[PDB]
């Protein structure tokens, strides 16, 4: 706020506050599709180690950083796991990496995990962030001419 | 006898078998790169 | 009328790096060598596509 | 679709739909393209571990990860494996890192790896992802007056 007196760095300061509408609707579809992929993944793949805060951080925290390049491999993937009977229940389990992915991971249909990866990177790195990049392009030259008269 | 030069005869069907054979052309040089190339 | 145009002249080049690798696989002694000359050629054969 | 009534969130949901063209376009030249270039390091460097499904992932899915960030190095290229006699047949071999990425791998022409690692960078990271976010500004600034209107 100190510096919108300056020539230069004036308007674009004053801009700023005006495209805050589409962060908001960014914000809206992320978090209904971060919910939709994350529940799934979760579900299909249970894990053993189930305390509240550790469900809630690989529920939501996981694919959040996922959309940033940060994209964890060995917790999800029976082909990147040691296998192991490392459970005592019916069927198949694995080994993941890492003290927070739970200590076992079921191995049944791991294939649609992965599928569920791919189509997660497709919608949120490739719908999402380039159509935000549209419409802060659209609003930039809609209200360039009006946030200069009232600056 | 009519309806199958009709329909073979577009040239949708004609693209379309284009198509299906280059695929499968290349699956086949794949299978052959890939998996069973004898020295 | 067939050299003027460059998908022609694409075709034309996939067929001749063919060509290139079978005669450079059937030489005892290159063997490696045609197999990566195909490599290269099936990047040329699906470059078709578009 | 229930938020769609709503009066902000309301036509950026709507235009989402008609954004679904170019996403369409986008995936066939990626598909085009990751086919190619995946075959081709197959064909070049031969692992030993040829199960059907080990080789569909890496040929689908190496690369589809590679335009996302995550780009394995230690699994393709000699100067970061290991070398030794670990095949039974004529030529030179190495040892990679990592349960997938098969068991040994030829050191043969393995510069020709690295330059097809540099194209596929080149033509995914900025000819096809810059290009996608040219077709969402044309066709937003098209189509948002109509789809004004239809809502
Ligand atoms: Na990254
Ligand atoms: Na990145």
């Amino acid at each position: 706020h100190i510096f919108t007196v300056n020539k230069q760095l004036g308007p674009k300061i004053v801009i700023v506050s005006k495209m805050m509408k589409d962060v908001f609707f960014f914000l809206f579809f992320l978090c209904v599709w971060l919910v939709a992929y994350g529940v799934a993944t979760e579900g299909i793949l249970r894990p053993q180690d189930r305390s509240l805060p550790s469900i809630l951080r690989r529920v939501f925290y996981r694919p959040y950083l996922q959309i940033f390049g940060q994209i964890p491999q060995e917790e999800m993937d029976v082909a990147l796991m040691i296998p192991g009977n490392c459970s005592m229940e019916r069927g198949s389990w694995a080994h993941p990496e890492g003290p927070v992915a739970g200590s076992c991971v079921s191995q049944y249909a791991n294939w649609l995990v992965v599928l569920l990866l791919i189509v997660f990177l497709l919608v949120a790195n490739i719908l999402l962030l380039n159509l935000l990049i549209a419409m802060f392009s659209y609003t930039f030259s809609k209200v360039h001419g009006n946030s200069d008269l009232y600056w | 006898s009519k309806r199958w030069s009709d329909f073979w005869g577009a040239p949708v069907t004609a693209f379309l078998g284009n198509v299906v054979s280059y695929l499968l052309f290349l699956l086949l040089f794949a299978h052959v790169l890939l998996v069973d190339f004898q020295p | 009328l067939y050299l003027s145009d460059t998908w022609n002249q694409c075709d034309l080049l996939a067929l001749t790096c063919f060509l290139l690798g079978v005669g450079c696989r059937l030489t005892p002694g290159l063997f490696d060598l045609g197999r990566t000359v195909l490599c290269l050629d099936f990047m040329i054969f699906t470059l078709r596509l578009l």
